RNA sequence: GCGACCCCAGGUCAGGCGGGAUUACCCGCUGAGUUUAAGCAUAUCAAUAAGCGGAGGAAAAGAAACUUACAAGGAUUCCCCUAGUAACGGCGAGCGAACCGGGAACAGCCCAGCCUUAGAAUCGGGCGGCUCCGUCGUCCGAAUUGUAGUCUGGAGAAGCGUCCUCAGCGGCGGACCGGGCCCAAGUCCCCUGGAAGGGGGCGCCGGAGAGGGUGAGAGCCCCGUCGUGCCCGGACCCUGUCGCACCACGAGGCGCUGUCUACGAGUCGGGUUGUUUGGGAAUGCAGCCCAAAUCGGGCGGUGAAUUCCGUCCAAGGCUAAAUACUGGCGAGAGACCGAUAGCGAACAAGUACCGCGAGGGAAAGAUGAAAAGGACUUUGAAAAGAGAGUCAAAGAGUGCUUGAAAUUGUCGGGAGGGAAGCGGAUGGGGGCCGGCGAUGCGCCCCGGUCGGUGUGGAACGGCGAGCCGGUCCGCCGAUCG
RNA sequence: CCCGUCUUGAAACACGGACCAAGGAGUCUGACAUGUGUGCGAGUCAACGGGCGAGUAAACCCGUAAGGCGUAAGGAAGCUGAUUGGUGGGAUCCCCCUGAGGGGUGCACCGCCGACCGACCUUGAUCUUCUGAGAAGGGUUCGAGUGUGAGCAUACCUGUCG
RNA sequence: GCAAAUCGUUCGUCUGACUUGGGUAUAGGGGCGAAAGACUAAUCGAACCGUCUAGUAGCUGGUUCCCUCCGAAGUUUCCC
RNA sequence: GAUGAGUAGGAGGGCGCGGCGGUCGCUGCAAAACCUUGGGCGCGAGCCUGGGCGGAGCGGCCGUCGGUGCAGAUCUUGGUGGUAGUAGCAAAUAUUCAAAUGAGAACUUUGAAGGCCGAAGAGGGGAAAGGUUCCAUGUGAACGGCACUUGCACAUGGGUUAGUCGAUCCUAAGGGUCGGGGGAACCCCGACAGAUAGCGCGUCGCGCGUACUCCGAAAGGGAAUCGGGUUAAAAUUCCU
RNA sequence: UGUCUACUAUCCAGCGAAACCACAGCCAAGGGAACGGGCUUGGCAGAAUCAGCGGGGAAAGAAGACCCUGUUGAGCUUGAC
RNA sequence: AACGACUCUCGGCAACGGAUAUCUCGGCUCUCGCAUCGAUGAAGAACGUAGCGAAAUGCGAUACUUGGUGUGAAUUGCAGAAUCCCGUGAACCAUCGAGUCUUUGAACGCAAGUUGCGCCCGAAGCCAUGGCCGAGGGCACGUCUGCCUGGGCGUCACG
């Protein structure tokens, strides 16, 4: 249960918030789980994703392709992945968007800002979640 | 606790609409004035008419709330009491008792003491109470019908209620996180929790230093209490309930 | 003629102020009728709607010219009660307060007048400096037809002595309000499926099982949620602590003192008229007429004179809190509505459209998980059809989820000499129904299989220490079921 | 003979109705009343508010000379304010007797008749502060009175009214 | 109906109290009227628009499921 | 054991709809809704079930609650019939032939013929009013009450040139106003209660000085443009 | 009374409404809310369709404007209040 | 009185229509917090503004945005961009303190069915103190304080 004042547990509200999220916010919103080998190393679990990220579908149709990111389409809540993709009627190719949640991040674009994130992400877990 | 709801004031009559009258050919219903908009000539201000104004509209002041004499809340409470300690009562309401050692169920103060929800579990399961703690979550599901939409989303059993006598104590926040499990004060018994749905034979689980407050709270036949200023229990119009001891007795039977 | 003052005029003179908008709540004015009275005129609707003005986060009210008649309360406002009461009313219909009492909150004050006259001690503006919501200097003005001090009835002035009280800023922190960042646990195995988020199995978190998202009921896939930690900012108010400074001249408090002791006018009040009020020989307000007083004045719910008594001090002013809030901005919630509902408006809705104008004012949501939105062949002038293709599905094909009824076509069955339908009773032809209809049971032996009085243990029970029992295991006997 | 409807009377040459879908009309609230359910009972009521509390619009607790209704009525008012039951029927129970019986018991309810309080009238020994007190004794008068309380809160149907 | 006043033929007047455009003045118990209660935007013996207003109606119409039980009155008195 | 009519009306016991507090369940191995010449239960309101369709929710039971049950209201909104391929297409004299174009020609274009408007026109302009309807090219549908290759429709692009034409200036009936007078105020009167506006001449001074330097005419008054030529569409405006 | 011309009607291609509609549509008498398409008793009665027609459908058009009632108005008048 | 047509009727399928069911970035109701429009030109109205836009939304000739800060790699229907990536840095991102902000409107030079009719100041530039040119700004009404210039025998005083 949840005791904040300021956060409604409304069901219309909840999804008005998130389907009318600006860009900045549909980034955090996109987010996919790190690979077991990624989280053992940097010690986070889940991490925005990326434009030249590697990841690994996990669910839907397409579970067990591996391939490199090539476009966050926010705007559509999707991801679209190099090779991950189908022939039209006409023969011509069109990636399949997949939604962030259902890949594993295999590979991180890191950069100095990355860095950083992850520095912050593994900060609280090593204090909040062991020390304590 | 009800929220009231009534429709707004002006809604239906936000018109200038009037009667064509009669002579021609239509009913006598008030309508729309104007032209250039299938609006117009269109009736208005009818509980039977399309965009009109219901019948008898529901109003704020509606009167809502109910005070139930306190003498009378205090006798349901101590009847939903005496139910939670009769087993057949509590199976009768659908919780599984079947493992439990005792009702009234009465376990050590150190319970109170219990700060994470893991050990809060394994209290309930060395007690016997943790079937009926797995009962309400293995029936956690979705409300039916609209409710669903209204921010009620999901519904379950009830399961046990624990009563704690010590303020503050930490396993308030240790159960709270169990579906099912509520947790109440013993000075502050609550008649909707003792007798969930109007049934009787709520599934309790006393803490001792609780256990030891109830004839201090709510006093005997005999004194009265000491937290309810001149309250006594209430007595039952037959001494002794069973039948068969009467009417096979040998004074009747003679 | 030259000067001072007075009144007035001009100025694109220097620097300021005002108008309008908004409607939920608030203040002032103005002001109906429908209606009720079973007609109707007083009344009622209503001191309301409409009309015209003025404000704020609240407004308004407010420190008694009060309540009361008691053993007295003590600014205002608000809640409960007083009470549907006293009263008013074609005493009809109806209407209708207040004090006491219990609570929310709590706060008190400023002027005018006799009182600097050894000093207008006051204020504004120009210019300059500084530690700049201010302060200092200088100059020019305002003002004696009176600025500032002192005083406000609770007092006070003056004198006397008790020897009591009174003089700032800064540093840090807390409290208060707002924001930002990190942080729990499975996406493990089997089955179904287009998709697992479903079922089964095995685990885990929980101060987090609120809520939402993701290709079906997701605590553990994602955002969040619980609880800490860290960081940034706003208020300058309140509060804690520290440092520095800390002149009682004066002023106040207390005590006494012969004396002094100033308090609001065309206002109060009265007559009259209108209106209003529960206010009734007149509740308030307003017009006109009359018009005060200072050991006095107002009030004391029946007009008047007379004798007392109680009570307060109007005709000047400011003031937080408790209270209101269908507007604005932000936030939470619901036994509310679910696209003819709910706001008129879920959508390019106060939009399209109508009216010269004031105004009037709609209809209109849903492909799929993903456009993967139908390549290509063939027919046709084209629309399009046929075949094929995508999809779990085109029996989801761009107003496409589901797709009822009225009504229409077609195929099949049947009937029909100026209605048809309908109740009841059979029949013909259809359609449908194997719980629509059974096949067991008893006694024999052949075989197979599975268990059997009396003593030992295990875990229990009925009746109330003791009697009375069954179940399960084992060992003998018995040798049947 | 076509339904619905008003009607003494409808198949009517009385009115509404071409057909289908959906929408469409005794409700909410205040006051009172009878009845019933429940709590307590000469009391009853947590109602403004306060203390708190499911981290909380709920629940729980609080009436200290609070307040409402009830506990006493009559009178316009000044005022005064219940001396506390008799009898005919009657439920139940007890005794005798075994009858349409006889005794004891006599609730509820009804009938009848006194008494008591008050308005009005009447009455006055004995006292007193001169207008009061009250020994005795009253009444074809009047009262929404008394004669060992029955109310208060709450739920709902029905009814009157706004 | 071409038309919520038109069409055909036939008719009145035609240098005048003549016809007509634009500008301008008069606004609802008001205007304007060689007067028909005419006209005042297809509205006039009191326009149009919004509001008071869901105005009141002893009068008309309607008033939504099933079985079961009981079961009427058109008569009295008073009332613009 | 007796007994059974019922309008107006009363009451009881039940059926059904949607929530809420509980409880017991169902569902992608197919929920709701809907369809059915499947079957059954109840006097009945209704209920249970087979099959089909559909593709994600739903139900039983106890209590409690309500915007809870339709054949009617010249009921409301939406939809749909019979009427009916019916009434109807008829004023303004009228078309014909050949060829071109086109899938398609009584209706487009060219030519020829025959008619009409007959200068108070069915011709050539402009003021109001409209606002791109103007011009070129192209065109699936819709629309042009038959049809169209057509266009005042639709799509794309193009087009309005002024010292001399007008507005602008002046004043008319009148309108809007200062001051003043009224008015709770919105507003009323309108140069009528008043230190006007300023102008002229010298070079800041003299002189003059009767309370509006306002609005009000694309037909009143009024400074000045004429031929010739030019575009798919403009001209007394462009060119000379 | 006859006849002549034009345009309709009429037939065709194309286009294409509305009023109205309880269900419907042959009569005689009877009874009946006293004037029936339906009921009672009879006459009778044979698919589908075309052009006309005004007997009937107490045909349509409109909650009678006449008259009366209501404790409804409104315009106007006066010796009504 | 067959067949077939017609009419009616029952069933299958196909039409017509948009009910029902399941939904919902909307409505409605209750509660809470806050106090912030305008001559420093508001609300409202108009016009303009994007590589491809009409509307809605946004904005003002710096015109679907400039700048700062935060975030840290998009926007997206298409096109294009050695614009941008271990970063003075993408974004139709968030936020706000710098800055821009057309014609109007209480609306203020006078007016208005007029982009109509006036007056004043004036940078820059330029031709020889003057002249041209001109960015930009100013000129409403009422009123307060102060100031300047004045009027009247209004009340005086002195020549
Ligand atoms: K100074
Ligand atoms: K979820
Ligand atoms: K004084
Ligand atoms: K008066
Ligand atoms: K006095
Ligand atoms: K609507
Ligand atoms: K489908
Ligand atoms: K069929
Ligand atoms: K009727
Ligand atoms: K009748
Ligand atoms: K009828
Ligand atoms: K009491
Ligand atoms: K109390
Ligand atoms: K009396
Ligand atoms: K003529
Ligand atoms: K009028
Ligand atoms: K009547
Ligand atoms: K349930
Ligand atoms: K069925
Ligand atoms: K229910
Ligand atoms: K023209
Ligand atoms: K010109
Ligand atoms: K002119
Ligand atoms: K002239
Ligand atoms: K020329
Ligand atoms: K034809
Ligand atoms: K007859
Ligand atoms: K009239
Ligand atoms: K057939
Ligand atoms: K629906
Ligand atoms: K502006
Ligand atoms: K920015
Ligand atoms: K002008
Ligand atoms: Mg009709
Ligand atoms: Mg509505
Ligand atoms: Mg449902
Ligand atoms: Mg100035
Ligand atoms: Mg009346
Ligand atoms: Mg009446
Ligand atoms: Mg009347
Ligand atoms: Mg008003
Ligand atoms: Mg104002
Ligand atoms: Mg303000
Ligand atoms: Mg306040
Ligand atoms: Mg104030
Ligand atoms: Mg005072
Ligand atoms: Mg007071
Ligand atoms: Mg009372
Ligand atoms: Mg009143
Ligand atoms: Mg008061
Ligand atoms: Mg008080
Ligand atoms: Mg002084
Ligand atoms: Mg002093
Ligand atoms: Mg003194
Ligand atoms: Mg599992
Ligand atoms: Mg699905
Ligand atoms: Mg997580
Ligand atoms: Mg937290
Ligand atoms: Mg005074
Ligand atoms: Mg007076
Ligand atoms: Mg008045
Ligand atoms: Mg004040
Ligand atoms: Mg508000
Ligand atoms: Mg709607
Ligand atoms: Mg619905
Ligand atoms: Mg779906
Ligand atoms: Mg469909
Ligand atoms: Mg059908
Ligand atoms: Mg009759
Ligand atoms: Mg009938
Ligand atoms: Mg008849
Ligand atoms: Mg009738
Ligand atoms: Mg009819
Ligand atoms: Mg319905
Ligand atoms: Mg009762
Ligand atoms: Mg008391
Ligand atoms: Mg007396
Ligand atoms: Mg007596
Ligand atoms: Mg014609
Ligand atoms: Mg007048
Ligand atoms: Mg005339
Ligand atoms: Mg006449
Ligand atoms: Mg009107
Ligand atoms: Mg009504
Ligand atoms: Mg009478
Ligand atoms: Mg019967
Ligand atoms: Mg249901
Ligand atoms: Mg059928
Ligand atoms: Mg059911
Ligand atoms: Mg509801
Ligand atoms: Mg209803
Ligand atoms: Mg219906
Ligand atoms: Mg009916
Ligand atoms: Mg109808
Ligand atoms: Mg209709
Ligand atoms: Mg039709
Ligand atoms: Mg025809
Ligand atoms: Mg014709
Ligand atoms: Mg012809
Ligand atoms: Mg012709
Ligand atoms: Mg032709
Ligand atoms: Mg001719
Ligand atoms: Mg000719
Ligand atoms: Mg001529
Ligand atoms: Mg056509
Ligand atoms: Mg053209
Ligand atoms: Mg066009
Ligand atoms: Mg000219
Ligand atoms: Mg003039
Ligand atoms: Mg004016
Ligand atoms: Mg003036
Ligand atoms: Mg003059
Ligand atoms: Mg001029
Ligand atoms: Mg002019
Ligand atoms: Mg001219
Ligand atoms: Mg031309
Ligand atoms: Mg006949
Ligand atoms: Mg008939
Ligand atoms: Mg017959
Ligand atoms: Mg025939
Ligand atoms: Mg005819
Ligand atoms: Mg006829
Ligand atoms: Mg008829
Ligand atoms: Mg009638
Ligand atoms: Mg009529
Ligand atoms: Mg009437
Ligand atoms: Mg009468
Ligand atoms: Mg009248
Ligand atoms: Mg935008
Ligand atoms: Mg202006
Ligand atoms: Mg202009």
């Amino acid at each position: 249960m949840k005791y904040n004042p300021r956060v409604s547990s409304s069901r219309r509200k909840s999804r008005k918030a998130h389907f009318t999220a600006p860009s900045s916010v549909r980034r955090v919103l996109m987010s996919a789980p790190l690979s077991s080998e990624l989280r053992a190393k940097y010690n986070v679990r889940s991490m925005p994703v990326r434009k030249d990220d590697e990841v690994q579908v996990v669910r839907g149709t397409y579970k067990g392709r591996e391939g490199k990111v090539v476009q966050v389409y926010r705007k559509k809540w999707v991801i679209h992945i190099e090779r991950i993709t189908r022939e039209k009627v006409n023969g011509s190719t069109v990636n399949v968007g997949i939604n962030p949640s259902k890949v594993v991040v295999s590979k991180l674009r890191l950069d100095k800002d990355r860095r950083s994130l992850l520095d912050r992400k593994a900060k609280g877990r090593a204090a909040a979640d062991k020390d304590k | 606790a009800r929220q009231p709801y009534a429709v707004s004031r002006k809604a239906g009559h936000q018109t200038s609409a009037e009667s064509w009258g009669t002579g021609r050919a239509v009913s006598r219903i008030p309508r729309v004035p104007g032209g250039g908009t299938h609006r117009a000539g269109q009736g208005a201000f009818g509980n039977m008419c399309r965009g009109g104004r219901m019948f008898a509209p529901t109003q704020t002041w509606r009167r809502w709330h109910r005070k139930i004499p306190v003498n009378q809340k205090r006798y349901a409470v101590a009847s939903a009491i005496a139910a939670s300690s009769v087993p057949s009562l509590v199976l009768a309401r659908g919780h599984r008792i079947e493992s439990v050692p005792e009702l009234p169920l009465v376990v050590s103060d150190s319970v109170e003491g219990i700060e994470k929800t893991s050990n809060a579990i394994k209290a309930l399961k060395q007690i016997g109470a943790y079937p009926d703690a797995e009962k309400a979550k293995d029936s956690h599901a979705i409300r039916p019908g609209k409710g669903k939409m209204r921010n009620r989303r999901y519904i379950s059993r009830k399961g046990p209620l624990i009563v704690y006598g010590t303020e503050g104590a930490k396993l308030v926040k240790a159960f709270r996180n169990i579906p099912g499990v509520e947790i109440c004060h013993v000075d502050r018994l609550n008649l909707l929790k003792l007798a969930p749905g109007g049934h009787l034979g709520r599934f309790i689980i006393w803490t001792k230093c609780a256990y030891e407050k109830l004839d201090a709270i709510y006093g005997t036949f005999d004194k009265p209490s000491q937290e309810k200023k001149g309250y006594l229990l209430p007595r039952p119009k037959m001494v002794n309930a069973d039948l068969a001891r009467i009417i096979n007795s040998d004074e009747v039977q003679s």
